[PDB]
RNA sequence: CGCUUCUCGGCCAGUGUAGUAUCUGUUCUUAUCAGUUUAAUAUCUGAU
């Protein structure tokens, strides 16, 4: 019955991601990948302190400093 | 409500949709194809221009006929263009 | 009463004009209009009183309207106070009633017998069972009426149906069904229905001019049904009146009847009615009716018009002219439809039409001028390009200055038009690119037009033709930059029309530059579907299998798509992009792009554990017309590999997998099937046989075809020794197709081998498996033809033995192995047994089974090419005449089905017949000697 | 069936079966090229003579119906 | 504002056999004038009865009230009569005096 | 049964039932009555009733 | 060899046009014929004249040049013949020469 | 997720259209003649 955290964001796959870091930053973009440590293939990210940058193509995003995951 | 049009038999190749596809038309069977199906016109035009001789889809390939329905004789009677209790146009 | 009828009819209009003249002066100065009592005996049935309660009663009721304002204000509320039963009223019907349906059927509130007429109407609520309830109470009751037909007689039936088929409320299945019950009983009665003709059509016309397809349908067949049933007189008799009526809809449908009871019996019955018809001179709404006859007869009887063309035109060319305008409108609208049956044909016919047409296309302003269009587009493939050469060149004017309508009736017709004047060979390209192009792709590609249906086709197909003439690259040049124009629809469009166009002329034309558009274009397309359609897939495919190897340096990008798509986006639009794959297999072969082999076999494979089920089909399909371009031995899933990973799915019960597994499976143990041990296969035999439930033809199709595949790899004993066991609970001919096993694995090794497993095993008691070989053997010879003339001696013993009787089944599906045995061996000598079973063939000719009869029948046709007439006409003899009527009707029925066929043989075989006083029955002839 | 002459039916008189199976006799022996002159030869006349009074026969042959 | 079928006429059933156009007059003349009033006699229709008022509205009033109303120990059923059907047992014959009479006084 | 019905072509003969009219004309004199008449026998014919309108029916055979 | 199926007799005009071809009785059909793109020989499709319980004498081919073309079938009824339970229709009728006649432009044929 | 223990396993009530078959229950072997009907019955149709 348990929800496993792994399987939410399996399924947010080619959707809309937000990517909340430990710190003052975010990206959102289409969550194409990720692995067992949760680095990050987002698409077409766009960088966010809380507009820094558009990025086109496949941004490797480093699980390290990941906080939060947000499908939408 | 269906039977056949038998009207004369004419040049016209006869077509058959996917679904009827394999089937001597008459003998109804897959079973030895040998010979070929003429339509009159009158039967096969326009919107039947490769039009299903059965279905009403449109036609995939050329029905043969078997070689039982052969030796009867039968593929020599009118047109089988089978025509339902509608209008078969 | 007829005579009488159209005096009711003067007097309702004499009536309108009354009234309307009453309201003109009334002016100068409907359903509730006050009634009569002869009136209101008119509608409640028989079988009321009407009452008085009191002159003071009804003398409050005098006073209700009065008092129903002046008491509408006035003192009232009503109080309820806080304080043995009995009465359960009887509702309801094994079929169950409806609440509103109380009205019809509200006698089978009474409980009673000993009323007689009233017993048969209180009977024919059989109906109930037929409107509503279970399944089998409507087929068993509509039997029950069926046979009933003749007895009740229509008079009470319709008395009672159409009621029911005017409800207000009446269900669509409820319809459909109560006019199943209109046609068969008017298989029945004949006669009888004349006086109730009319009675009927006013419930059907409105069916057979119907939104749905399948309604329209069953209408006119019942129209035919009835008009060929009552007689020709009745149906004009009948029929008039509604000519005039006043609702233009009556006339309409009424026409569209004319038109069916013409397909009926035949036009030339009919025409002096008509061409009367449209000499009416007393007012032009039947003139503007009988012309529309003309049409609809038009539209149903296509192509078959041809001989009466004349004759028709000839009644409606006297309309053109005429004052009134819709007259003049409808006409020539006709004229068009004629030609649109006509073809390429009957030209000089329509011959003296043309010359006002051509002069009434000046002239006009609306709707009519582009109606006359509609026929004179239709005219040209009709005329010569001579004579048709200057008349085109005449209209492709008014057609150019008419694009720009906002009616859409016209656009329609221009453009139908467009096709056929610049859709000729004596015009000139040229002349299309410079004026008609630019208007052409201006006013009429806008997103008005694509949305609507019939202007979305229409259109394809007009510009498609231009194609054909002006060439390629002119049209798709222009519509390639669209696809990547939002709305789906429209793209939907632009999309289908390319992939006819490159269908048609072949894409050798294109260009390069305007290439990188396309394929550019037909991704940014295909990656955007709202719905799966099979239209961008198969445009995209015919699209490359076009390009040819022009394609290649295009691949990359594909490909890469074909797997982005392939994974996520959420799996619907998986099987798309699987599909996408399918169809370009083909070109991922020849140019040699074998990375792309890998990439696919391999990725495909591991889908294979997909558990949604369309996208798994799709996959295998993929897959399949994989295998057909590489070969077995060089699978990069070696299928070794692959075989068994497919092998379980095939429990998978829902469909689309089913086949094209089966499928698969099939391919592969057709052609390589070495690869694989025959453990595994037996483990594939075990699983197939259950695929035998299979609710759909074409699984059980290749199915079988398969199960013989694998017959052929293993060797036939235990294959048929299993398929003994399977199909034990097929319901109703479901195993059947184990039985197709028994006879294609009797094939793919001598047969010659199998039988006595097979001969055997008619031993069993168990009855149904009895029979199941029997037909075993039939299939059996059906496929093997020639080679009976052996095994034929192993069954004829057990022939004997099935042909006579343990029940009906045997005798039936025995005798049909006597057909296909009788067709295969013939004349290579082997009719004496066939002589011998004749014999305990012979007697089963009396039945009225009808499985059985049709068999029988079966049996001596074919019994015939093998024995010969002669043999037969000494069984057929002494039947002919025999004094019972019940022999004389078979013996009939067999002579004919000998007669028809070698006809010319039996002269021979009729036998000498002594000549009595008026006349001479000995052929002389034969008997002289040289 | 009906439409395709020589059909019987029950209520089939003698008389016409009859006839029927004279004509077809006919139409062989104007078909069987050589059936036709075996008659020739035996009453002498010309093959036509023959045909022709074959189609004379035609229609009566037994003579009036009943 | 009224859907088409309903029509002046309704079919009133659940009556006790003994039951008074006295009663049946007062109450259904809530809602409006009578044009008439039918009971059935014969030895189905005993217990149902048809009515008809001056106007629709009046029998709109009346299905909308007088729905499922009581009477005895009897919940009435209360529907808008078809129409069409079995009446043609008469004929529409006798136009011609009176659209002669309106022919003539009016003269119109 | 037991209703009024005539036959035309059968001397104006009475019938009682509708059931009885289907006999009769499988029967021996109506056939005697259309044959003599020299409307030839059988099935094509059954639903006659006056003498007149099968004349010309007959001469639609032949 | 029928009584009904043609073959019998056979009929070509001379232009070529098209071809009538008849059994003895019933049935005469036609097929018309004009060369194809490359002036190859291509067939039409056939028609019918059908006629009830018409015996055809004989059959010849017709000139009219470049017309609708026409046929003669000679023909006789035996329909008066069998329903004249006398024996005088077996006199008394006359074989009836009809000129068939082809008609392109509307394509049935016509007597 | 790793280790230990125990259990098991593998290898060397669908649906639709048309149609027939087969049990049981209920009614009649019962007066004459005239028609319909049947191969002949039977059956159906009237009155004493």
């Amino acid at each position: 019955s348990q929800l496993l955290p792994l399987e939410l964001v399996d399924k947010c796959i080619g959707s809309r991601i937000h990517i909340v870091m430990k710190s003052d930053k975010e990206i959102v973009g289409t969550l194409l990948g990720f692995d067992d440590f949760v680095n990050m293939v987002l698409e077409d990210v766009t960088e966010f302190e809380i507009r820094r940058i558009t990025k086109l193509d496949q941004i490797l995003l480093n699980g390290n400093n990941i906080t939060m995951l947000v499908p939408g | 409500d269906l039977i056949f049009c038998r009207k004369q038999a004419g040049v016209a190749i006869g077509r058959l949709c996917e679904k009827c596809d394999g089937k001597c038309v008459i003998c109804d069977s897959y079973v030895r194809p040998c010979t070929l199906v003429r339509i009159c016109d009158e039967c096969n035009y326009g919107s039947y221009q490769g039009r299903c001789v059965i279905c009403g889809g449109p036609g995939v390939s050329d029905a043969y006929y078997c070689k039982e329905c052969t030796i009867q004789e039968k593929d020599r009677d009118g047109c089988p263009k089978i025509v339902n209790l509608g209008s078969s146009k | 009463e007829r005579d009488t009828p159209g005096h009711g009819s003067g007097w309702a209009e004499t009536p309108r004009t009354d009234r309307g003249g009453d309201s003109i002066g009334e002016t100068p100065t409907e359903r509730n209009r006050p009634l009569s009592d002869e009136e209101l005996d008119a509608m409640f049935p028989e079988g009321y009183k009407v009452l008085p309660p009191p002159a003071g009663y009804v003398p409050i009721r005098t006073p209700a309207r009065k008092l129903t304002a002046t008491p509408t204000p006035l003192g009232g509320m009503t109080g309820f106070h806080m304080q043995k039963s009995v009465n359960d009223q009887p509702s309801g019907n094994l079929p169950f009633l409806k609440p509103d349906d109380i009205q019809y059927f509200d006698k089978l509130l009474v409980d009673v017998d000993e009323s007689e007429e009233q017993k048969e109407r209180k009977i024919m609520k059989l109906l109930l069972k037929i409107k509503n309830g279970t399944p089998p109470m409507r087929k068993a009751a509509l039997r029950q009426i069926t046979d009933k037909a003749r007895e009740f007689g229509a008079g009470p039936l319709f008395n009672q149906i159409l009621p029911l088929l005017m409800s207000p409320t009446l269900e669509d299945q409820e319809r459909h069904l109560l006019v199943k019950v209109i046609d068969r009983i008017l298989y029945k009665l004949d006669d009888l229905v004349r006086p109730y003709v009319h009675k009927i059509l006013v419930v059907i016309e409105p069916l057979l001019i119907d939104e749905d397809y399948y309604a329209r349908v069953e209408g006119r067949e019942i129209i035919s049904n009835l008009a060929k049933a009552a007689g020709l007189a009745t149906m004009i008799s009948t029929m008039r009146p509604d000519i005039d009526n006043m609702d233009e809809y009556v006339r309409n449908t009424t026409a569209r009847a004319f038109a069916v009871v013409a397909s009926a019996l035949g036009i030339p019955s009919l025409l002096p009615f008509l061409k009367a018809v449209c000499k009416s001179k007393k007012s032009w709404q039947a003139r503007h009716t009988g012309i529309k006859i003309v049409q609809q007869i038009a539209i149903l009887m296509g192509c078959a018009i041809l001989p009466h063309l004349r004759s028709l035109v000839e009644i409606i060319e006297h309309g053109l002219v005429d004052e009134q305008q819709k007259v003049r409108t409808i006409s020539a609208l006709a004229i068009a439809a004629l030609a649109e049956a006509a073809t390429p044909y009957g030209i000089e016919s329509f011959d003296s039409v043309l010359k006002p047409l051509w002069k009434g296309i000046r002239q006009h302003r609306g709707k009519g001028l582009a109606a006359f269009l509609k026929a004179i587009g239709y005219l040209i493939p009709l005329m010569d390009a001579e004579y048709a050469n200057y008349y085109t060149r005449e209209v492709m004017l008014i057609l150019i200055r008419e694009f720009q309508s906002p009616d859409e009736e016209m656009k329609k017709i221009v453009l139908k038009v467009v096709k056929q004047c610049c859709g000729t060979d004596g015009v000139e390209a040229n002349y299309i690119k410079t004026e008609i192009l630019p208007p052409f792709f201006k006013h009429f590609w806008q997103h008005r037009m694509a949305l609507d249906r019939r202007n979305y086709r229409q259109l394809v197909d007009t510009t498609v033709e231009l194609a054909n003439k002006v060439g390629a690259a002119e049209i798709i040049s222009r519509i390639v930059d669209d696809l990547k124009d939002e709305a789906e629809q429209y793209r939907k469009m632009v999309m289908e029309t390319i992939e006819k166009i490159m269908g048609n002329l072949g894409a050798a034309d294109i260009d390069h530059k305007l290439e990188e558009q396309l394929i550019d274009g037909i991704l940014y397309a295909f990656q955007e579907q709202t719905t799966e359609d099979s239209v961008m897939l198969n445009g995209f495919g015919t699209v490359v299998n076009a390009l040819g190897k022009r394609v290649k340096p295009y691949l990359p990008q594909i490909c890469g798509t074909v797997l982005w798509r392939l994974n996520n986006k959420s799996a619907k639009v998986r099987q798309q992009a699987a599909d996408l794959i399918s169809r370009t297999a083909v070109v991922m072969k020849t140019c040699q792009e074998e990375k792309l082999m890998g990439h696919l076999g391999v990725v495909l494979y591991e889908y294979l554990g997909e558990e949604y089920p369309e996208v798994l089909g799709s996959i295998l399909g993929a897959l399949k017309a994989i295998v057909n371009v590489i070969g077995m031995h060089k699978m990069t899933p070696p299928i070794k590999d692959l075989l068994p990973r497919l092998t379980p799915i095939l429990k998978n019960r829902h469909e689309k997998v089913q086949e094209n597994c089966i499928d698969l499976v099939g391919r592969i143990a057709d052609r390589g099937a070495e690869y694989v041990s025959a453990r595994e296969w037996m483990r594939i035999c075990f699983e197939l046989l259950e695929l035998l439930k299979a609710h759909k033809k074409a699984i059980r199709r290749a199915t079988v075809n398969t199960f013989g595949y694998i017959a052929k790899a293993i060797g036939p004993h235990d294959v048929l020794a299993t398929l003994l066991n399977n199909l034990k609970v097929q319901e109703r001919q479901n195993r059947v197709c184990t039985t197709v096993a028994i006879a294609i694995v009797a094939e793919t090794c001598s047969p010659f081998t199998v039988l006595p497993a097979l001969m055997n095993e008619y031993r069993v008691p168990e009855l149904n498996v009895q029979n199941g070989v029997l037909k075993s053997l039939s299939f059996l010879f059906e496929y093997i033809g020639e080679m009976g003339k052996d095994y034929i001696y192993a069954v004829t013993p057990l022939l004997e033995d099935a042909l006579m009787d343990r029940d009906l089944v045997h005798r039936q599906t025995a005798s049909a192995v006597v057909q296909h045995m009788s067709l295969g061996v013939y004349g290579f000598g082997c009719e004496d047994s066939l002589n011998h079973l004749l014999n305990y063939v012979w007697p089963n000719v009396f039945e009225t089974s009808p499985h059985v009869i049709q068999a029988v029948m079966g049996a001596l046709e074919g019994l015939r090419v093998a024995i010969g007439p002669c043999r037969m006409l000494q069984y057929c003899l002494q039947g002919l005449f025999h004094p019972a009527r019940k022999v004389r009707d078979v013996y009939w029925k067999i002579y004919n089905s000998i007669y028809i066929g070698s006809q010319d043989a039996l002269i021979a075989h009729y036998p000498r017949i002594y000549n009595d006083d008026k006349n001479t029955y000995i052929r002389y002839e034969l008997d002289y000697i040289l | 069936q009906s439409k395709y002459i020589g059909t019987g039916h029950a209520d089939t008189t003698k008389w016409e079966w009859l006839v029927n199976q004279h004509r077809d006799s006919y139409c062989s022996y104007m078909g069987h090229f050589d059936l036709l002159n075996y008659f020739a030869i035996a009453e002498n006349e010309s093959k036509a003579r023959v045909r022709f009074n074959l189609m004379e026969k035609m229609l009566q042959p037994c003579g009036p119906p009943a | 504002r009224l859907p088409p079928e309903v029509n002046r006429i309704l079919y009133i059933r659940n009556l006790p056999y003994k039951i008074t156009a006295e009663e049946m007059y007062d109450i259904f003349g809530k809602y409006g004038p009578i044009r008439q009033i039918r009971v059935g006699n014969t030895p189905e229709t005993r217990g149902t009865a048809y009515v008809v008022y001056e106007d629709i509205f009046d029998a709109k009033n009346a299905c909308d009230h007088l729905s499922g109303f009581n009477v005895c120990n009897r919940y009435l059923v209360v529907l808008y009569y078809n129409a069409n059907r079995a009446f043609q047992k008469m004929d529409t014959k006798k136009k011609e005096e009176q659209l002669k009479l309106l022919k003539e006084k009016y003269g119109i | 049964l037991n209703i009024n019905y005539n036959c035309e072509i059968c001397g104006n003969y009475t019938y009682r039932g509708p059931k009885a009219f289907q006999r009769h004309f499988a029967e021996w004199r109506h056939a005697h009555g259309m044959r003599c008449l020299g409307i030839p026998n059988t099935a094509h014919f059954a639903n006659v009733t006056q003498i007149e309108d099968a004349v010309s029916l007959w001469a639609k055979l032949k | 060899c029928r009584r009904i199926v043609p073959g019998q007799f056979l009929a070509v005009d001379p232009k070529g046009r098209a071809v009538m071809i008849s059994a003895i009785e019933k049935q005469k059909l036609v097929y018309i014929l004009n060369r194809d793109a490359a002036a190859r020989l291509t067939i039409s499709s056939p028609l019918e004249a059908h006629k009830a319980n018409t015996l055809v004498y004989h059959v010849v081919g017709v000139d009219v040049g470049f017309e609708n073309p026409m046929f003669a079938c000679l023909e006789m009824d035996y329909e008066e013949a069998d329903n004249d339970p006398t024996g005088e229709a077996a006199a008394n009728t006359q074989q009836t020469l009809t000129f068939y006649e082809l008609d392109l432009g509307l394509n049935h044929v016509v007597r």
